[PDB]
RNA sequence: GCACAAGGGAGCUUGACUGCGAGACCUACAAGUCGAGCAGGGACGAAAGUCGGGCUUAGUGAUCCGGUGGUUCCGCAUGGA
RNA sequence: GAUAUUGAAUGUUGGUACAGCUUGUACAGGAUAGGUAGGAGCCUUGGAAACCGGAGCGCCAGCUUCGGUGGAGGCAUCGGUGGGAUACUACCCUGGCUGUAUUGACCUUCUAACCCGCCGCCCUUAUCGGGCGGGGAGACAGUGUCAGGUGGGCAGUUUGACU
RNA sequence: AGGCCCAGGCGACUGUUUAGCAAAAACACAGGUCUCUGCGAAGCCGUAAGGCGAAGUAUAGGGGCUGACGCCUGCCCGGUG
RNA sequence: CGGGACCUAAGCCGAGGCCGAAAGGCGUAGGCGAUGGACAACAGGUUGAUAUUCCUGUACCACCUCCUCACCAUUUGAGCA
RNA sequence: AAGCAGAAGAUGCGGAGCCGCAGCGAAAGCGAGUCUGAAUAGGGCGCAUGAGUACGUGGUCGUAGACCCGAAACCAGGUGAUCUACCCAUGUCCAGGGUGAAGUUCAGGUAACACUGAAUGGAGGCCCGAACCCACGCACGUUGAAAAGUGCGGGGAUGAGGUGUGGGUAGGGGUGAAAUGCCAAUCGAACCUGGAGAUAGCUGGUUCUCUCCGAAAUAGCUUUAGGGCUAGCCUCAAGGUAAG
RNA sequence: GUGGAUCCUGAGUACGGCGGAACACGUGAAAUUCCGUCGGAAUCCGGGAGGACCAUCUCCCAAGGCUAAAUACUCCCUAGU
RNA sequence: GAGCUGUAAGCAAGCUUUGAUCCGGAGAUUUCCGAAUGGGGAAACCCACCACUCGUAAUGGAGUGGUAUCCAUAUCUGAAUUCAUAGGAUAUGAGAAGGCAGACCCGGGGAACUGAAACAUCUAAGUACCCGGAGGAAGAGAAAGCAAAUGCGAUUCCCUGAGUAGCGGCGAGCGAAACGGGAUCAGCCCAAACCAAGAGGCUUGCCUCUUGGGGUUGUAGGACACUC
């Protein structure tokens, strides 16, 4: 699960609860599937919600 | 967001009305296959552009149409006799067509489809009356001279 | 242990005080206990002089953290916080 | 659940200023006594009650703002009415609504996202996926972040001493 | 190359299990019952792609309980689910 | 004769691809994979060790043509598949 | 000190830095005084009763595996389904003898149908019993022929059957007609390497000699009772010196 | 090197909310850096830091890159201790 | 420059002053597996296609060289739908892969035993271990810094600061930095402004893209006018 615009991707960190007991998790990136240009070649690929909001082409 | 409204459409708007919409409303619904460009985007210059270019054209003829509604003016006297018979009757048929008739008389031509006179004119031979009224815009001052076959 | 009141009654009063404290008891440590005497202000009584809570021994707990009041303390370049 | 992907549209609906709100009801009682910055104050033909009545305001008092038989009609504490009877700044609405930009739910739509372990063609001697077209759903779901509930399915631990 | 007979518990029966102590009254069983699931069924493995379920479709699959057959399976929904 | 240059089952691998922190998991085309399918030699002799393999007589299978004869037409095409 | 020269040396340079010569207070801050406190009162703290520093040996402590041998067990990464459990694909085995189902033909029977009797028929997780498989009883064996057998009897033996070959399921798992069964003679969680010299308040052991002195098994507290800290008791040294 | 009308000086970037991680620093006064989601600036009269935070002052110009020596380590080779 | 065909002791034998054996530098051969790469596969094997040679009357047989995938460039083609793109075809590439030193450096992922005399915050420890990536060293780097003074001026490493300031069920424990003294010493290049052109869409510069001038700066600098 990358994203082809930019190094988003999914990365590990430690769900903490009440009383602070440490627990191992994951923290993934928005991704959504869409339908875009990668070359002058369309394509549908992964992008983040994120590098969609910088206005890039369909 | 903001985007050249391209067309109009509806609530969207007119050409020209370039606006701040909603996504989606836009890139996933207008902008894809409808009228928009994205008023945010360079295009907007584009846009300015030609607006500005035919709104100034237009204006400066209108302009110059007030400008030859004074130019057909010191005319002249039209001397276009409408066959004056038996004092005021005219034999002649006297309407707009026959005041443009009385016009091209050296060269230049009109369109009978630009007569200013509600009522048909009676068919004397004194000062005819004739308000040019090329466009609503711009209408003129003008006077032919009736006269005797 | 107390009828020379420490038991009973009346009037006034808030020492059921602050800063302390020579010495001593008890003690592994932590703590616990008594303490004359000094200063500031009192209460009682004319005064002497007594009063630093119950007639003596039980009625009560560490540190950390947090709350509240006073602070002539510190407060990260300086003034504030 | 909220939010991003994720919106169009009508109707039901919080605001911001535009037109303004009236007797602005103490047992009592001329009408229904909230701002006495002039309380001793004018108006300038132009029609009054008006078969009966007002969008409106009282356990049916009427009011002033006007309506299908209305051309001069008139309170101010003082004939039988008291505290400041508030009668020609422009009051805060006594809190009322209309036409105007914004917010939530129910509605239906579609392109238009997103989805399709539905169909036709091609990639292609391919039941993978993917390009087009059609069709069905549909701003939902799925997925990302956060939040709450449930959760021996799973994990780390505790469960005292004398005797 | 069968000892046989009479009775009684348990289990209907053939079968299966603690290799290497225990072969049974334990497990299974066909039968019965309750409950889930309208099909990208539910349930299950996996993170996810993928699958099994099933190239199956409530006369089919999953799960709980009881266990041929015969007669039956009463009352209580206060509590937990 | 058994197995190869013949075939495929389960299963495995797997170009493109789908998914996944990385390694990798899955899987289409396609390939591998006998324990199966198809497939022409057998009865006597022989030494110390081998024998349907070596020798003896008779066979059969696939393919090839320096050659031989019988036939068809060398585009109203014989033959091949 | 680092560092620079210097036979991996000594020595030279290197004054950054560190410990004392002043302490009190939380601190501002003051200073042989300072803190408390209204106090020039009292009390606490080193006053006044001035040696520390650098290095070496030795005792002991602290962090390091710390004195040496020993766990059951935990976690990370891999290797195993040639045994065994289950499953998939494809082959193969089961001497012999009994019982006699369902249907079907004939005859009778009936209006027709039921039905009745023969003949035929050949079904069964059917019966008896060899191969094969299982392991119920007894004996022997028990440093055995054998790390689970042998001898004589037993059970199934056309089925939910036995069995060959090729494959799949891998341990916070897999399989399980369900015993905590099996997963290479190991299973209430396999095996191999690593963290790892895990930790062990527990058990064992700890090596040459002589001399001086010489205990305790008690109090208090302790998730504390066979452990530990302080006190008592022992020993060595420097002092007070005559307290005992 | 003088002048300083106008222009440029790294945007979904800094920074903030939410949940995490690294800073010796365990959410604490928590500065500073980075990650995932969402929100989201200014352009020299401008911006960032000086351990919350504000003001004055001091220092500095991120959101673009390259940059040797001092440093770490021996499967090796040569000569030695 | 004189014994030598090793280990090893053989005579059946032969080479050596026409310079051996031996030692060093550079070359050639280097079977078959192995990233293994023509296809397959159970390592050390089996069967191919194409080009050219040996060989047969031909079939059979042999020798040499190519034939994997992905990636880059170029060319041809460019379905559906034949604008056009995937897709397909050909050619050119000392291109990648895989190994390694059980070391070192970056990262991505990331334990428990144990200490706390139990135990969950914490510790062990961002250690062990797995994965990716290059280097001979790597990371770091020329200030949106350190610091508060008649101030210093890239990073890195050594002593010192200091077991201090701090953090911490304020427990167990963890724990710096700057100033100072040393080794070493290198500073540079861009984007932006604007100029030039060529770049066409025109909606006459709003964008091209390649160069150069234009430039790398904080008591600001550069574009822009005045200087080699």
């Amino acid at each position: 699960r990358k994203c082809v615009i930019t190094g988003k991707k999914t990365t590990a960190g430690n769900n903490r609860s009440h009383a602070m007991n440490a627990s191992k998790r994951t923290w993934g990136a928005n991704l959504q599937k869409v339908r875009i240009l990668v070359n002058g070649k369309p394509k549908k690929v992964y992008v983040s919600a994120r590098a969609l909001k910088s206005g890039k082409v369909e | 967001m903001k985007v050249i409204f391209l067309q109009d459409v509806k609530g969207k708007g007119k050409k020209g009305e370039v606006k701040n919409v909603a996504d989606g409303y836009a890139h996933n619904f207008l902008i894809k296959k409808g009228l928009a460009v994205e008023a945010n985007a360079s295009n907007i210059s584009a846009l300015n552009g030609q607006k500005q270019k035919e709104k100034k054209e237009a204006i400066a003829e209108l302009e110059q149409a007030k400008s030859l509604k004074e130019t057909l003016e010191k005319l002249t006297v039209e001397l276009s006799a409408k066959s004056g018979e038996g004092g005021r009757l005219f034999g002649s048929v006297t309407s707009k067509q026959i005041t443009e008739q009385l016009q091209k008389d050296h060269n230049i031509k009109v369109d009978k489809r630009k007569l200013e006179l509600p009522d048909g004119i009676r068919a004397l031979g004194y000062t005819n009356v004739p308000v040019k009224l090329h466009p609503e815009v711009q209408a003129v001052l003008k006077v032919h001279v009736k006269e005797e076959a």
